[PDB]
């Protein structure tokens, strides 16, 4: 429970969740290609 | 085998004894309520006689009075 | 019913509860689970010339 | 510029970018697929 | 093999043992009872020939 | 128990097995006499 | 920022927003499933225009 | 090798040996269930008269 | 990213893993085989142009 | 238990179990010869 | 060659043996009945 | 359990697992003889 | 060679081999029969 | 659990995850070939 | 190159690599059965 | 260029290489079958007679 | 639980026992050939 | 363990010895099988 | 302290720096021939 | 840890060539199958 | 973990020539593949 590590814990996890919100983007933008729901 | 130091032969003896007796048991009674191998009622027939292919989810009817039996 | 004739299976019910069709269908109208009560056609590869 | 690498594993960095690339090219390679139509028509010609 | 008496009580293999062969036996006895061919308290005095087949 | 009273439990367990056996061999040939059922 | 660590467990934390999200996937992919015009599983060959629509005004 | 240090082989062995066994039975219930598969009833017919 | 085991149990991950990756394996393959599409064990020797297609 | 009591302890498990085994196979095959099922 | 009978008793080796060749000749005499048509034959001619 | 003991029981495991799926490849080999199911 | 021997159940490896060997003559037997059509077209000559 | 022991486990771990996911991609093109869904 | 194979248990690797070889053959066998048609046709010619 | 390698097990790195491989080559032959048609016109020759 | 001379006895023991057993199912194979040949 | 180096040795030589048997008298019985019924 | 200190890392970034203009190298030349074989504008 | 380097060698040069032998025997295999079949 | 420099730079030379073998032999696959049914 250092800052440093915390620091570390943080970048990963900032990291991690920017990549499933891409990803679910491009997901949501094949489906929108295939099939709009709009 | 060493598979008797991890497991008691005693408590295997009687889990395998049962698994046999449970399905010795399903299989005699799958073969009981078949037409095709339900030997107490048809195992006289030979084999060109006995039912193939009769799976016929409704093969008897399902609305009927009681026999009088 | 002196004697009995097999309906055809699209015809047959999959659930042999006897007041399934007062007690569920009557208040259920999912079009999926409206397509399962029912068997399906069948045939056979020769027929199908295959 | 080199100093952004700093602080972090080589191997990590190299795994996300291969994670990235595979997913980018098969994104576009069924995109392309679909644009110019190749499969198809060699096959149809093939296939005949 | 007399070996096995050592691992398993002979008094609680014999009590399982004729439970079990009881329950087999009166099951097997009740089905054969229940059973059109061999329901034989009413039709135990007809021939073989005169005995309820399964339609073929 | 020791090896020689298992020994003896055991002649009398096989015996009687097998004289059951037997007698009930010879039950289902009085039955198939009476009704065969194959 | 980085600071809310330091009032939450992370490990407490990455648990429940792993189940909370797998949760509302399988919530969203079962009712697009149990739709008419999101059908994938049987519809989903269908072209944009030849999928179904619901009832107008 | 190592893995059987991080579980009890027991435990990985018993429960595998029960989910085998549930999947054996789920599986062999489902094609005795169907049409094309009920083989105590079809299992003479030759594949062309199967159903389909 | 080998400090998330630090994090959690390795043993408890893989067990729960292990878990939720059988029961979405049977759920997807239960709800391909429920379909009129996907039965493969009834049309499974149908091919593509046979098989059956959502309503229009 | 010891090594040598599950090495005795195995003999027999496996003689009787390729016994009764495949006095299952002699049954199968009267089976057969009365009713195939293929 | 003899060695691979060491460590193992006879008796077990004998009752296993005496189960193979037991099952093994009610098999094949089933097969050979089928094959052959006998008694089936001589039955019938004794039967007529 | 130490690590001899590991590798000695991964042995047993890996053959009797591996040996498992072949045995049930020539089932399902045989069962597609008999009526294929694509 | 023989090294890969080392550290092996003479016994197992006989029963391992007979396992495989008793499965491997089943499958192939019944795979001669089906493609000579040997038994069946002896019995056809001898039981009519 | 040191971080050599953590190491060590991920390797492996990120081996089998691969494997499984490559077998994963055989199988949906085995079934796109056969029966496509879109 | 033998260095790969230091710290490997060599039945393990006898065993995967039986597995291999049995599923492959396995597969490729009825590969090559369903593209020459053997024993199909051996198979009519004996069971007309 | 080497140190890359530095510090992985040589085992894992040709295992997941073995699987990535296999996986693609299973993937490509089932899409050259398609594109080719080279089973199905070689059956249909030696189903034929 | 067996020794080096008693394997060497049994397995001498356990030829002879299998070559009678064969001879003996030959000349029965042989008399079954002439009765009724099976190919 | 067991099968030491003149004991595996020897298992080898039996072993070689009864699998060129076996192939020997399989490769008699494809012969005749051969003869009997080809299945080319 | 931890991983690819500055002169690993100078060097790192050497090598990332080779991998990705040759990568860019050999798309460019994929995308031109593709571009001679269908033209996609 | 099994298989030390001087072991791990000895395996692998007989790996080696029980492969050759095994691919060389396949080629013979496939060689009679063209004869007999050929594909495309 | 393991391979130290030494190891890693002999790995990084077999790696690099079985790479470059297994790329060859899949060019002259490619190669005849072509000739045989060329798919553009
Ligand atoms: C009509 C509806 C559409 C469709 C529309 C969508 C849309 C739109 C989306 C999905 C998404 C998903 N769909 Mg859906 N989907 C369809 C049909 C399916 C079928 C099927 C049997 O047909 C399946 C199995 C799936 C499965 C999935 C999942 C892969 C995913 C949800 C992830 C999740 O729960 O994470 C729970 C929690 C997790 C932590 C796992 C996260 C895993 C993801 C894939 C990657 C993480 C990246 C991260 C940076 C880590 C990197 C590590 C480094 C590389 C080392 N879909 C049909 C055709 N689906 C969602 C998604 O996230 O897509 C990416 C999404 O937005
Ligand atoms: C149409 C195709 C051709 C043909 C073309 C080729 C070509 C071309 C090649 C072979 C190859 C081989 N073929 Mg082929 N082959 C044909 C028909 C056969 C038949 C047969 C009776 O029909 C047999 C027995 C064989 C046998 C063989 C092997 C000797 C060899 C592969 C080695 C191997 O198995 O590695 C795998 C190792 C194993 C041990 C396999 C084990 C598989 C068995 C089925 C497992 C049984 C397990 C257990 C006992 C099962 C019990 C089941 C019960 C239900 C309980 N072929 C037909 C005529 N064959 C290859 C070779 O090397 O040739 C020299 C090769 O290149
Ligand atoms: C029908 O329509 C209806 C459905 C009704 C309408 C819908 C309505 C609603 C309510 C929608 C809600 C949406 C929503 C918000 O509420 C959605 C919220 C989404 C969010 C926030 C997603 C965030 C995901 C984050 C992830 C995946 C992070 C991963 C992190 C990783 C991998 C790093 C871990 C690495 C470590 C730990 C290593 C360090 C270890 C260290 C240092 C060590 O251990 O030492
Ligand atoms: C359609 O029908 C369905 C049902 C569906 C079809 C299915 C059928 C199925 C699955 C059937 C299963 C059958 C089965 C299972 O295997 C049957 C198994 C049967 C067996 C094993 C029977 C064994 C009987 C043994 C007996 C009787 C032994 C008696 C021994 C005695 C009397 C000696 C004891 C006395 C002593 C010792 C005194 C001395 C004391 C001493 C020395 C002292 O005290 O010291
Ligand atoms: C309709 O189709 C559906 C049903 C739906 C499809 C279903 C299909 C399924 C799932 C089938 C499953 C099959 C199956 C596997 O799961 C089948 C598995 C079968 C097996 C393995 C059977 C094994 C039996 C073993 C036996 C009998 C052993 C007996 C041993 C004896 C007698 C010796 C004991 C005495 C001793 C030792 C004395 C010495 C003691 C000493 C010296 C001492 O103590 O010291
Ligand atoms: C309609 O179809 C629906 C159903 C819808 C579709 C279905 C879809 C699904 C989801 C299918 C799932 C499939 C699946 C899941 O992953 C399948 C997974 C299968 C698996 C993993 C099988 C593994 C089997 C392993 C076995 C048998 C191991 C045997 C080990 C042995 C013999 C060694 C014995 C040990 C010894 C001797 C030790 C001695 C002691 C020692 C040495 C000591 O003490 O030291
Ligand atoms: C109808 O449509 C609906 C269904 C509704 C839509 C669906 C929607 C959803 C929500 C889908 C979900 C998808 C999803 C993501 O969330 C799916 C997630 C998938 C994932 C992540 C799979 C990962 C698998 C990983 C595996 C198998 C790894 C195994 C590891 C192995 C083999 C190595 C072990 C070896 C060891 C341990 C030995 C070393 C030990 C050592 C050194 C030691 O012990 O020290
Ligand atoms: C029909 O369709 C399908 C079924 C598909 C067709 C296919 C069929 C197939 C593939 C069949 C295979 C058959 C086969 C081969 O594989 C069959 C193999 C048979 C064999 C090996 C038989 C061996 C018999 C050996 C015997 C009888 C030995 C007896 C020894 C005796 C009497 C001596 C005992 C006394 C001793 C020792 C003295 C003790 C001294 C002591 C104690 C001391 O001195 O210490
Ligand atoms: C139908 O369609 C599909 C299925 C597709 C078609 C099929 C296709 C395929 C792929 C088939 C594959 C076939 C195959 C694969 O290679 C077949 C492989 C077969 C093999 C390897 C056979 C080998 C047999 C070996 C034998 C018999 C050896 C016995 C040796 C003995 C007896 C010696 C005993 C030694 C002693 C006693 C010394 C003790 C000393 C001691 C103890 C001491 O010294 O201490
Ligand atoms: C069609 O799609 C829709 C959506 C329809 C349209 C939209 C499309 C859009 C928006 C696309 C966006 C694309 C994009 C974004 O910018 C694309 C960006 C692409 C990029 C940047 C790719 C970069 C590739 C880099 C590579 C390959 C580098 C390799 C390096 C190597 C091999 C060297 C490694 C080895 C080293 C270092 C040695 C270790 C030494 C060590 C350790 C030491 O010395 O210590
Ligand atoms: C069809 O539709 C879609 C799919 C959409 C179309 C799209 C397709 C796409 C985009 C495909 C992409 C393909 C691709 C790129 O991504 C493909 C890239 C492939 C690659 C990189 C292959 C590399 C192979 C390397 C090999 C074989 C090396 C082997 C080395 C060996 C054997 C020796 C090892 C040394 C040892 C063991 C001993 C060393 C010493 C030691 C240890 C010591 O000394 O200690
Ligand atoms: C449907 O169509 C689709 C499927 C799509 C089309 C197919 C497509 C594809 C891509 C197929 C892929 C094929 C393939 C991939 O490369 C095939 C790869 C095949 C390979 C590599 C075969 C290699 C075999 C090697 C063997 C047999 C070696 C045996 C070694 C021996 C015997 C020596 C050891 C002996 C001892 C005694 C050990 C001493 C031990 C010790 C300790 C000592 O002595 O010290
Ligand atoms: C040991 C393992 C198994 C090895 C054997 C496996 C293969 C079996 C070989 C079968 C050999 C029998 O060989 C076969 O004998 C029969 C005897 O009727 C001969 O048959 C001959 O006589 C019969 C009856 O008189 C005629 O109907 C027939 O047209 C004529 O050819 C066959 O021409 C010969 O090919």
């Amino acid at each position: 429970m250092t800052e440093d590590e915390a620091r570390r814990f943080h970048g990963y996890f900032v990291t991690g969740t920017l990549g499933y919100i891409i990803v679910a983007a491009v997901a949501h933008f094949l489906a929108w290609q295939w099939r709009p729901w709009f | 085998h060493r598979i008797w130091l991890m497991f008691d032969p005693r408590r295997v003896m009687v889990a395998m004894v049962g698994f046999l007796a449970v399905l010795a048991l399903v299989i005699h009674f799958i073969l009981l309520s078949s037409q095709r191998y339900s030997w107490i009622e048809n195992g006289t027939l030979s084999a060109a006689q006995a039912p193939v292919g009769a799976s016929a989810p409704a093969a008897a009817a399902e609305m009927s009075p009681l026999p009088p039996g | 019913g002196s004697s009995y004739t097999v309906p055809a299976p699209e015809h047959t019910r999959r659930m042999r509860g006897i007041m399934i069709q007062s007690t569920l269908w009557s208040i259920d109208g999912k079009r999926s689970a409206r397509e399962r009560r029912h068997y399906r056609p069948q045939t056979t590869g020769a027929a199908l010339g295959q | 510029m080199h100093r952004i690498w700093q602080g972090m594993d080589p191997q990590i960095i190299m795994s996300g970018l291969g994670f990235f690339l595979a997913g980018l090219a098969l994104i576009i390679h069924m995109w392309a697929y679909s644009i110019t139509g190749w499969p198809k028509y060699k096959k149809a010609q093939y296939n005949a």
